């Protein structure tokens, strides 16, 4: 269960990166 | 992008919120004991 | 145009959503090996001979490691430097017990990272910026350099490069400490100075620009809506922060030029960080921290400790018990 | 029944003496005349029965003879402990200083 | 010397006290110097043999020179602290010693790494100066504000 | 159940004293002195040139009071058990059973 | 008692996830204008 | 800082961490924030110097916000694009760290110490094949306290003979 | 405390015959040895055999002894085993090896009465430290 | 004539000689005459483990594992004497060399066995009657199999059978006897046994080469825990001398 | 492995509980009037 923890968080915070990433909000210029 | 058309908003009235939740804690209160067992 | 021009133009087009360049065409490969590779490892990866005398250290999280002791661990000090690819071993079983992973991690994470500077670089031109950002990447990336590679080299072996992991960091930080007295070492001075200041002048520079936001927005909304991305007029009231500041201290301590001022922001903490890099590659051939042991002597010649002999009862418990099955012969000599 | 062998051992007269059959051989260094040669001597042809067999060694001049009798009282033996005289340890048992 | 077998000394690991193999065979020191069986010098060669280091000749014919060359380096070993007291960072004041091999690595290394970086600030400074923006981004002439957004 | 107090000699028959845990120390070595604070015996980790081992010593504990009182151990294995839970001052029997206790120290509420 | 120690965090898992759902739907519900 | 590795295990402390993280990640933001905005200066004057080039008076940005968006945008995927943002954020992370690292010390006040994890301790006792850098270190710890403990605390007349004091083979 | 006349002497034989050292004596005792020995002799310890160190209880059960002025000279001569029975010039610093050991080509009489001296003092001011190693720091 | 430079990195290093397929001659045992065993070499090929079955009643086979401590694994450098008995048998008693490999080699799904390959006191004698070494002539006997760890070894949590702490320092209030098997520390020394057949005779030069078998537990863990049963298959060499 | 058994419903509901905090406020925000 530890190891499944550790793991399903790391694998969270990538996907976050993922959205975070290509699906921000976009910038833009006024 | 052009905007996709097909997009719809989404409700839930109040009384759908507490009859929702009676459902999952009527449900949780009923399963409860068979997962401890 | 032909084929490899069309290549060459969308490999460094500026309107890729992240810039590949010809820099990144090292990088992106080699950091995914880097990657995929240290993943697998620290999550599977069964326990590694670190130090060459068949006792294998557990590193992996399946192997009975949390995210705090777990690490991908340093290759077997039987291989000292020499290249220990995967074809170099006769099976992947052995590759594993010997420390393979470590060697193909660090290596590919070099390159991939060099080359994430050199990158920094290559869309600096594309843009028509300036092109020192990567050399301020340049004193993080000589950090991982120190610990990962030139360490190795000077003690002769990856054994003792740093471990890929949180508490092998720390493994790594004691037994440095117990060899070279790193505490005790001005350019390891230097670099804390590096980055206690680069913290101070962190918050100094956001509490003052913050303390100075020009009013654009009422009580119930963020401030942060008084800026709109793009506007040509400054954010804050620089002439108000130097007020104040320079009242804080007094006048002439504080900078009143913007360029002044965010070049120190990033000489400080760079400077610093390159001396904490060169502490570390320099110690790495074992010129050391100063050594004042026994250097305060009374009339009749008794020792009179001061606090570096403190440090000095402190560093010998490190030593003597670090890879307590490790020596054979009275002297540590790498 | 779970015993550590070498202190066991420190309750005999090991623990005491220099035990001829089993004591790393830096401990010859703390008597006069022992040490190195008598020492290697003692080593090489131990294990002894009793300690005044050591006076038995081939090749022994009348010197050693005589600074080996001055020394038997320093002396003792005990049954060879594995532990302690496998891996070259009687020549070298990892201290120095 | 003592009368120890060095070729049958088990050390504590199970590993040679004073030899054993390389991952390629050849008959090596043993403990951490392990790492530095690549070693090769004037002292230590007559030893070695074509299987490494040979046990009959560690047995029968080790010189007095050798002996000496092997005590004079092994406690001039290149360690040190920055104000010169030679030896591991925990000895006592006693010996002036730095190595030159230190002082030349560690001098090196140092200027070769900044010489990387006045190369990095150069080389960047020389694109931009030729291509015409070393002095700054032309306000009417911003390019960024002529590319399509990223999205 | 308080064991009862243990008191240690040596084959000459003095007494000996466990020196106790100070709070900082996470572990702590086993070492007895005299009433002057002379060392006498201790529980030595290099074997090889031990000069204060409890065989070497004759160290015996005898106890008093508590569920041990008047009884003796010669043993060095039992003595140096006993020496172990004196350097946390007196000694009591535990149930570790009922709670899968697992011999590690924990705070009390004026700790927390 | 010995009872099964997925219990827990099963029965705390089958209330939280839907609850929170149907939490989220209505909450966006008031919000929207009108 | 010694003592502390030694017998609270400071580097194990996750309050500690906070501290090195808010520490090292201003350290980084300084660095970053300062190049970033060296690196996208307008061209203001006519020097290559280009410090002249800056009035404290002056209303506009003295660099891009919109290109320093985009290169980082490119380079690492996300950028900031909010000035004011960037500013407070500049505050929040080393003022955040150094807030946590107290709180961690507020606890070795009492030895309320993050030393070991039990897990690992049980299967290490019972299993003499189990090693990992978490007792790895713990071996150091010992090593710096029976070391360094009867010169550092006198007060307390430590006298550890020779044969107690822990070491491994030879050093 | 101070280095006094008494600390500074030392027996000159095995006979019960003393000297006392001057204090330049004392200070070229030190530079001398740090110059020729210390390089594995550093705190009276003995970094290529530890087993033998320069105690002078230890000194005193050598043989011949070695804990007087005369004994320490001789083995800077003409050095020997523990037990006296090698002679080990060959592979240990002395007059009669100078060839071999040049820094001991310009040592003097003097000089070794110096360094002998030295071996002999430094225990009575630092007890324990000497031929102590690291456990002593 | 190879030198260090030729074999260096090659792997060569961890092979035994080998001789010619033309070597089936006999070599002459002169009664009268002593004889030494200049070199002994022993090359294992194959490290079989003994699997433990669950019945305790089942045919327990060896089964074939993976070498992971590299080419590290052979005795070499061995002599010793080579005692011509009554009978006209021929004994060889292993007098020293490089005697000993620590070797850890992998089963399937991943256990690891360490064992301290050896012929450590080796005492093998061939059959009654051999006027000479043919062929025909094989060696069987027994050696020693010390610890795999010596006395001075410290485990992970410091604990040793000639150092280290006698407890498990970390569990303080821990009750001793369940760990009492981890923490008294035990030094195993038990019988290995092997044989030598005889391949290949250079009856000219006196060099023998053939196969071995040898048979031993391997590492116990200081006392931790139970020793696996391991057969080594190989190459041997060997030089016979007039002493 | 010995772990603590509330480590597992501790490590659920510290990450699952601020979350949904979070995913709860800006859903509601996206779904106000443009
Ligand atoms: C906020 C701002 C940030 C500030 C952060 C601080 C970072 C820098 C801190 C520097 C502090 C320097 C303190 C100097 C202490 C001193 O008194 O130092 C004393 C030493 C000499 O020490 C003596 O060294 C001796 C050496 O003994 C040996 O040698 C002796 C004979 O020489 C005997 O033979 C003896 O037996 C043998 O053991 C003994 O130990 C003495 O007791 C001992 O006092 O000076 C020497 O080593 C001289 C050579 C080394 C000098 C190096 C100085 C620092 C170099 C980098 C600085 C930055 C570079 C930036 C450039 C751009
Ligand atoms: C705070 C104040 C400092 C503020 C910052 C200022 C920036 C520069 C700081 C420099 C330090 C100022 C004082 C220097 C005094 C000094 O050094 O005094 C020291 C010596 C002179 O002192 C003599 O120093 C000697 C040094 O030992 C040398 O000589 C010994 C005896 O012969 C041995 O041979 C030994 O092996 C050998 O190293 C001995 O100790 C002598 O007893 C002693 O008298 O000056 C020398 O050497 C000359 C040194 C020349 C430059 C060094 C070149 C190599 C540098 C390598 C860099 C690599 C990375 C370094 C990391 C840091
Ligand atoms: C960007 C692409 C890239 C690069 C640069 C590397 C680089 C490396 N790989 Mg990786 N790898 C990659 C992608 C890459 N990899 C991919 C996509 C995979 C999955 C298929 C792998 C799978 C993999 C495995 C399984 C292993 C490696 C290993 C290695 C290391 C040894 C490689 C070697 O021996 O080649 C040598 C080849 C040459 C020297 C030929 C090139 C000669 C050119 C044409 C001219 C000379 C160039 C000169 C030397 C330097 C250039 C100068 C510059 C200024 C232009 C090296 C760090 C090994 C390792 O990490 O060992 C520890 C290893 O085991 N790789
Ligand atoms: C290749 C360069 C080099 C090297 C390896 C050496 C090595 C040595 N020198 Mg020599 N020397 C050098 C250049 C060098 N020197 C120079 C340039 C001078 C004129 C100053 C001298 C004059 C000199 C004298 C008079 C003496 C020596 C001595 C020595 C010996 C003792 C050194 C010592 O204690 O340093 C002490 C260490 C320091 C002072 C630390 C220096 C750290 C520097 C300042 C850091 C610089 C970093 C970087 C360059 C700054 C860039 C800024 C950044 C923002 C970009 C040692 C063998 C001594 C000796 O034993 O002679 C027999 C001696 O008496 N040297
Ligand atoms: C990656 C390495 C790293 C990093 C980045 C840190 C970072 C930190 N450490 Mg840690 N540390 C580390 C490794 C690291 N550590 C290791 C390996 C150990 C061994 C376990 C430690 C042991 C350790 C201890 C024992 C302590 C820290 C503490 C800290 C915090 C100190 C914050 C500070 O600036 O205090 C600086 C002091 C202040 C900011 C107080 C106010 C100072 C005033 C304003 C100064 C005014 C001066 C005045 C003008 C006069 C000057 C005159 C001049 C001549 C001197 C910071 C989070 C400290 C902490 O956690 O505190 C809660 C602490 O006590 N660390
Ligand atoms: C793999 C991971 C999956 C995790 C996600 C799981 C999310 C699942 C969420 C399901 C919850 C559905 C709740 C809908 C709750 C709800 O919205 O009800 C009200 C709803 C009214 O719908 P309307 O068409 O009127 O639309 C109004 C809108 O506002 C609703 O969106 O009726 C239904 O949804 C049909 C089924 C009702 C069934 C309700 C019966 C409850 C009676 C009480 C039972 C307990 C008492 C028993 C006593 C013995
Ligand atoms: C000339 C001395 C150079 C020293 C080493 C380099 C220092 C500057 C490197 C920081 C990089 C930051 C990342 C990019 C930041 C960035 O983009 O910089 C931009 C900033 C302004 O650039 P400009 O284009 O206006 O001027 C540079 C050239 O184009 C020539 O005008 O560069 C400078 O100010 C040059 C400073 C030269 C003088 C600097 C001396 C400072 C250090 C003195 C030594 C202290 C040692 C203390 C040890 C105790
Ligand atoms: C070639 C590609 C190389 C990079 C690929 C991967 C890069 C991943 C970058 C982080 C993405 C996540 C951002 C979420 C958050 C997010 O989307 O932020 C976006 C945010 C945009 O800021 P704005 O100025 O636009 O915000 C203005 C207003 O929205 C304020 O309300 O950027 C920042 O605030 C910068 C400071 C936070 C930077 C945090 C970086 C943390 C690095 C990762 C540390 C944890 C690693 C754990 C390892 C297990
Ligand atoms: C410097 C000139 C020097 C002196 C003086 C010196 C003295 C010395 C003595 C008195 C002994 C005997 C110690 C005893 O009986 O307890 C002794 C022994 C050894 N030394 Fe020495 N020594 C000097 C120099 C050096 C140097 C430079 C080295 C290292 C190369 C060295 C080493 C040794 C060794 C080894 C021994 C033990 C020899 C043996 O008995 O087999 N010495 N020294
Ligand atoms: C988020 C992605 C998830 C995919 C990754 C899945 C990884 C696999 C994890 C397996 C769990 C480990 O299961 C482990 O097995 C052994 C044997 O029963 C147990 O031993 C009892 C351990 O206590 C248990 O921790
Ligand atoms: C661990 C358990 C986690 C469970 C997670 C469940 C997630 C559920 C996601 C709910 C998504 C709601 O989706 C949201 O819908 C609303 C309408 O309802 C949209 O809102 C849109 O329409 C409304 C019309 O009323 C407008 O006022 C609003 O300006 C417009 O953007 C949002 O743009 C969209 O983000
Ligand atoms: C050989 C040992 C015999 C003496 C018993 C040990 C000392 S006392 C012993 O200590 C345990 C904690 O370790 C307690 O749980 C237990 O109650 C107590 O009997
Ligand atoms: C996607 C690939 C995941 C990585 C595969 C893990 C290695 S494979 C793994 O190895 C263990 C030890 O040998 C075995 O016990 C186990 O049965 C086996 O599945
Ligand atoms: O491997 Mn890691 O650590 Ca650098 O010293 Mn030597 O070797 Mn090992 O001992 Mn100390
Ligand atoms: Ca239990
Ligand atoms: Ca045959
Ligand atoms: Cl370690
Ligand atoms: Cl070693
Ligand atoms: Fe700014």
């Amino acid at each position: 269960m530890e190891t499944i923890t550790y793991v399903f968080i790391f694998a969270c915070i990538i996907a976050l990166f993922f959205f975070a990433i290509f699906f921000r909000e976009p910038p833009r210029i006024t | 992008m052009e905007p996709n058309p097909n997009r719809q908003p989404v409700e839930l009235n109040r009384t759908s919120l507490y009859l929702g939740l009676l459902l999952i804690l009527v449900l949780a209160l009923l399963f409860s004991s068979y997962f401890f067992n | 145009a032909n084929l490899w021009e069309r290549f060459c133009n969308w490999v460094t087009s500026t309107d890729n959503r992240l810039y590949v360049g010809w820099f990144g065409v090292i990088m992106i490969p080699t950091l995914l090996a880097a990657t995929i590779c240290f993943v697998i490892a620290f999550i599977a990866a069964p326990p590694v001979d670190i130090d060459g005398i068949r006792e294998p250290v557990s590193g992996s999280l399946l192997y009975g490691n949390n995210i705090i002791t777990g690490a991908v661990v340093p290759s077997s000090n039987a291989i000292g430097l020499h290249f220990y690819p995967i074809w170099e071993a006769a099976s992947l079983d052995e590759w594993l017990y010997n420390g393979g992973p470590y060697q193909l991690i660090i290596f590919h994470f070099l390159l991939g990272a060099s080359c994430y500077m050199g990158r920094q670089w290559e869309l600096s031109y594309r843009l028509g910026m300036r092109p020192w950002i990567c050399v301020a990447y340049s004193a993080p990336l000589a950090s991982a350099f120190a610990v990962f590679l030139i360490y190795p080299i000077g003690q002769g072996s990856f054994s003792d490069g740093m471990p890929l992991g949180i508490s092998g960091t720390f493994n790594f930080m004691i037994v440095f400490q117990a060899e070279h007295n790193i505490l005790m070492h001005p350019f390891h001075q230097l670099g804390v100075a590096g980055v206690f200041g680069g913290a101070l002048f962190c918050a100094m520079h956001g509490s003052l620009v913050t303390s100075s936001l020009i009013r654009e927005t009422t009580e119930t909304e963020s401030a942060n809506y008084g800026y709109k991305f793009g506007q040509e007029e400054e954010t804050y009231n620089i002439v108000a922060a130097h007020g104040y500041f320079g009242r804080l201290i007094f006048q002439y301590a504080s900078f009143n030029n913007s360029r002044s001022l965010h070049f120190f922001l990033a000489a400080w903490p760079v400077v610093g960080v390159w001396f904490a890099a060169l502490g570390i590659s320099t110690m790495a051939f074992n010129l050391n921290g100063f050594n004042f042991n026994h250097s305060v002597i009374d009339a009749k010649g008794n020792v009179i400790n001061t606090w570096a002999d403190i440090i000095n009862r402190a560093n010998l418990g490190m030593e003597v018990m670090h890879e307590r099955n490790a020596h054979n012969f009275p002297l540590d000599l790498a | 029944e779970l015993v550590n062998v070498v202190d066991e051992k420190l309750g005999t007269a090991y623990g005491e003496k220099i035990d001829l059959n089993n004591t790393n051989i830096a401990a010859f260094i703390q008597y006069r005349g022992l040490y190195p040669t008598l020492a290697k001597l003692i080593v090489k042809n131990a294990p002894y029965e009793s300690v005044e067999d050591v006076l038995n060694i081939p090749g022994l001049t009348e010197r050693q003879k005589q600074i080996l009798r001055e020394n038997l009282e320093h002396f003792t033996v005990t049954e060879v402990e594995t532990a302690l005289v496998e891996g070259g340890d009687r020549y070298n048992n990892g201290l120095y200083k | 010397k003592l009368g120890a077998n060095v070729g049958s000394a088990q050390g504590p690991t199970g590993l040679g006290k004073y030899l054993m193999r390389s991952p390629t065979g050849e008959i090596i020191f043993g403990g951490e110097t392990m790492r530095f069986w690549d070693f090769r010098g004037p002292w230590l060669e007559p030893l070695r043999g074509p299987n490494g280091l040979d046990l009959n000749k560690i047995k029968n014919d080790i010189q007095p020179w050798q002996e000496r060359r092997a005590a004079e380096y092994m406690t001039h070993a290149p360690l040190g602290s920055l104000n010169s007291v030679g030896g591991v960072a925990t000895e006592i004041n006693s010996v002036n010693f730095v190595s030159p091999r230190s002082w030349l690595a560690t001098s090196h290394f140092v200027l070769a790494f900044f010489f990387l970086v006045g190369h990095l600030w150069h080389a960047g400074r020389a694109r931009a100066a030729a291509a015409g923006f070393e002095k700054g981004i032309d306000r009417e002439s911003e390019p960024v504000l002529s590319m399509p957004s990223l999205d | 159940a308080w064991k009862g107090h243990a008191v240690f000699r040596n084959k000459e028959g003095e007494e000996l004293f466990v020196r106790r845990m100070p709070a900082f120390f996470e572990s702590f070595p086993v070492i007895l002195t005299d009433k002057n604070g002379v060392v006498k015996a201790d529980i030595p980790f290099r074997r090889a040139e031990s000069k204060y081992s409890f065989e070497q010593q004759g160290v015996t504990v005898s106890f008093y009071g508590g569920e041990l009182n008047g009884q003796t151990f010669t043993d060095p294995p039992t003595v140096k058990s006993y020496a172990r839970k004196a350097i946390f001052g007196e000694i009591f029997e535990f149930d570790t059973e009922t709670l899968n206790s697992d011999g590690i120290f924990r705070t009390s509420p004026r700790g927390w | 008692m010995e009872v099964n120690q997925l219990g827990l965090i099963a029965t705390a898992l089958f209330v939280l996830v839907p609850s929170v759902f149907l939490i989220i739907l209505y909450v966006q519900t008031e919000s929207q204008q009108k | 800082l010694l003592f502390f590795q030694g017998f609270h295990n400071w580097t194990l402390n996750p309050f500690h961490m906070m501290g090195v993280a808010g520490v090292l990640g201003g350290a980084l933001l300084c660095a970053i924030h300062g190049a970033t905005v060296e690196n996208t200066l307008f061209q203001d004057g006519e020097g290559a110097s280009t410090f002249r080039a800056f009035n404290p008076t002056q209303a506009e940005e003295t660099y891009s916000m919109v290109t320093a968006n985009r290169f980082w945008s490119q380079i690492f995927g996300i950028a900031f694009s909010n000035k004011r943002w960037l500013h407070f954020f500049m505050l929040f992370v080393p003022v955040t760290g150094l807030w946590m690292s107290a709180i961690g010390v507020v606890g070795l006040a009492l030895n309320l110490r993050s030393y070991d994890f039990i897990s690992q301790e049980i299967r290490a006792a019972e299993d003499p094949e189990f090693e990992t850098f978490y007792t790895k270190n713990l071996l150091l710890n010992e090593g710096i306290r029976a070391w360094m403990a009867p010169q550092d605390q006198p007060h307390e007349n430590f006298v550890f003979p020779e044969e107690v004091l822990p070491r491994g083979n030879a050093l | 405390a101070e280095l006094t006349p008494e600390v500074l002497t030392v027996p000159l034989n095995s006979e019960g015959k003393t000297i006392t050292l001057t204090e330049k004596q004392y200070l070229e005792g030190k530079r001398l040895f740090q110059y020729a020995c210390a390089s594995c002799h550093v705190g009276g310890i003995t970094k290529t055999n530890p087993s033998l160190d320069l105690r002078t209880e230890t000194l005193a059960l050598a043989t011949p002894p070695r804990d007087n002025i005369e004994g320490l000279v001789d083995y800077m001569k003409n050095p020997t085993t523990y037990d006296g029975e090698q002679e080990i010039a060959e592979v240990h610093p002395s007059l009669r090896s100078a060839d071999i050991f040049p820094k001991m080509r310009n040592l003097t009489e003097k000089d070794l009465v110096a360094i002998a001296g030295h071996i002999l003092v430094e225990p009575k001011i630092l007890g324990d430290k000497w031929g102590g190693g690291k456990v002593y720091y | 004539t190879l030198t260090y430079d030729d074999i260096v990195g090659t792997g060569l290093a961890n092979k035994c000689p080998t001789l010619d397929d033309t070597a089936r001659g006999a070599y002459p045992i002169d009664s009268s005459q002593t004889y030494r065993i200049a070199r002994l070499c022993l090359q294992p090929t194959t490290f079989l483990v003994k699997e433990e079955p669950k019945n305790k009643r089942q045919e327990a086979e060896f089964v074939p594992t993976k070498l992971v401590t590299r080419e590290t694994t052979s005795l070499d450098q061995i002599q010793g004497e080579l005692k011509v008995n009554s009978d006209g048998s021929l004994t060889f008693v292993e007098e020293d060399g490089i005697d000993f490999q620590p070797v850890t080699v992998q089963m399937a799904g991943g256990e690891r066995i360490p064992l301290l390959f050896t012929v450590k006191n080796l005492v093998a004698s061939t059959q009654p009657n051999v006027t000479s070494i043919t062929t025909s002539t094989d060696f069987k006997g027994e050696f020693n199999v010390p610890s795999y760890r010596t006395a001075n070894f410290l485990d992970p949590k410091g604990r040793g059978l000639a150092s280290g702490y006698d407890s498990a320092i970390a569990l303080p209030q821990a009750k001793e006897e369940e760990l009492a098997r981890a923490n008294v520390k035990r030094f195993s020394l038990t019988k290995g046994q092997i044989s030598l057949n005889v391949a290949k005779v250079d009856g000219r030069t006196g060099e023998i080469a053939g196969t071995f078998e040898s048979e031993q537990l391997s590492d116990d863990d200081m006392g931790a825990h139970e020793p696996h049963e391991v057969k080594i298959q190989g190459v041997f060499y060997a030089s016979i001398e007039p002493a």
